[PDB]
């Protein structure tokens, strides 16, 4: 991938990762995780329907005009993967879309995280075993920490935590599991999962004697 | 308003054959030039290949003709078939409708032109591994909500290969719902958890059901979720 990074509400300005010789014809595709991709340019400049007038292609008109896909008034949804895919008539027939340019959106608004903590359920215990989970939602930016203490003391066994990746509200989650015994579980007056951002701090605690 | 919908083994092992299916609906196949594009972990989009009307059919050369694509119009299906597969062949397989362009940069007549296609209509993907490994159907788990909204879900544990899918009270339930993303255990494993955020005074009374679905091995669980004993 070719990393682009543009402001919120400033005009992206995407190259194609390849140039023309000749006569041209391309098309551009977004693709966010999670979606199928979307076709956002064809035959240089049309514009399927349903996609934003804010994304526009350059016109082939004999200038050595470089194919550029133009965001205006970029917002934090279109952060996503661009592949330009440029047909030529000295090339032969294009199988390639080309490298993806991932586009950042940057100067969103902190946002602080939702954590929620789940003891493990009494089925889960009845098999003989204990997941703590936590659930760690709509923050931003992406940089978190997450810790796991037994009553105070920080633990580091069992714990299996995601790297955060962007939610469709375009800020991000995460999970952290605890592994336990069922006797851990019970012998401890508690367990916290600690939650570090920007600078502060969310922690839910489960206790095995609380409701 | 024409839909592509993808179906597939989710699991194949080194050296067999993947089959992946993409049902049509909303108009017939006859009236679209037909494609596959997969996606696979690390790398960018790949072109499969098409295929036109007289079931006449052109493959990325990429590929190194393991790949077979074909309609059935009693079906309204179109179908991929590649064969050989490698751990390198595990990917998210789309189908989508291609519309063949034809751009002319000189006189026809002496065939100075070219053709192009554009990708107009994608199905939603379906993920297919390539492992020697044996697939797991997930343990699901109620996770009750708090006694003190208030959040419920359910814990998917254990699985493999991806996907799980989940929806909440048979897809009469969405608003509210998060299903996250897994996280990849060292065992090579994968849990998720789904969370949905409904009113607290719904407890006890209104029947909260996490459907999973894990399709490679067949898993299909449904969870009632109520609150603790407690």
């Amino acid at each position: 991938v070719r990393p682009l990074s543009v402001a919120l509400g400033e005009t992206a300005r995407i190259s194609c990762g390849r140039q023309a010789l000749g006569s041209r014809a391309v098309q551009w595709y977004q693709h966010r995780p999670g979606q199928a991709p979307i076709l956002l340019i064809y035959n240089n400049q049309d514009r399927p329907s349903g996609i934003p007038e804010r994304f526009s292609g350059t016109p082939d008109i004999n200038f050595g005009t470089r194919a550029t896909l133009t965001i205006s008034g970029v917002e934090a949804g279109d952060e996503a993967d661009y592949y330009c895919h440029m047909w030529d008539s000295r090339s032969g027939f294009s199988w390639s879309f080309g490298g993806a340019t991932r586009l950042t959106v940057l100067g969103q608004p902190k946002a602080a995280p939702s954590v929620t903590l789940f003891p493990p359920s009494s089925e889960e215990l009845q098999a003989n075993k204990a997941t703590l989970v936590c659930l760690i939602s709509d923050f931003y930016p992406g940089a978190v920490t997450v810790a796991w203490k037994a009553d105070s003391s920080p633990v580091k066994a069992g714990v299996e935590t995601t790297t955060p990746s962007k939610q469709s509200n375009n800020k991000y989650a995460a999970s952290s599991y605890l592994s336990l015994t069922p006797e851990q579980w019970k012998s401890h007056r508690s367990y916290s999962c600690q939650v570090t951002h920007e600078g502060s701090t969310v922690e839910k605690t489960v206790a095995p004697t609380e409701c | 308003q024409v839909q592509l919908q993808e179906s597939g083994p989710g699991l194949v092992k080194p050296s067999e054959t993947l089959s992946v299916t993409c049902s049509v609906s909303g108009d017939s196949m006859n009236n679209y030039y037909w494609t596959w594009i997969r996606q696979s972990p690390g790398k960018g989009l790949e072109w499969i290949g098409y295929i036109s009307d007289r079931e006449s059919a052109t493959y990325n050369p990429s590929l190194n003709s393991r790949v077979v694509i074909s309609r059935d119009t009693s079906k309204n299906q179109l179908s991929l078939k590649l064969n050989s597969v490698t751990p390198a062949d595990t990917a998210v397989y789309y189908c989508a409708t291609a519309r063949r362009g034809q751009r002319i940069y000189g006189v026809v007549s002496f065939g100075e032109f070219f053709y192009y296609y554009s990708m107009d209509v994608w199905g939603k993907g379906t993920t297919v591994t390539v492992s020697s490994a044996s697939t797991k159907g997930p343990s699901v788990f109620p996770l009750a909500p708090s006694s003190k909204t208030a959040a419920l879900g359910c814990l998917v544990k254990d699985y493999f290969p991806e996907p799980v899918t989940v929806s909440w009270n048979s897809g009469a339930l969405t608003s509210g719902v998060h299903t996250f993303p897994a996280v990849l255990q060292s065992s090579g494993l994968y849990s998720l958890s789904s969370v949905v955020t409904v009113p607290s005074s719904s407890l006890g009374t209104q029947t909260y059901i996490c459907n999973v679905n894990h399709k490679p091995s067949n898993t299909k669980v449904d969870k009632r979720v109520e609150p603790k004993s407690c």
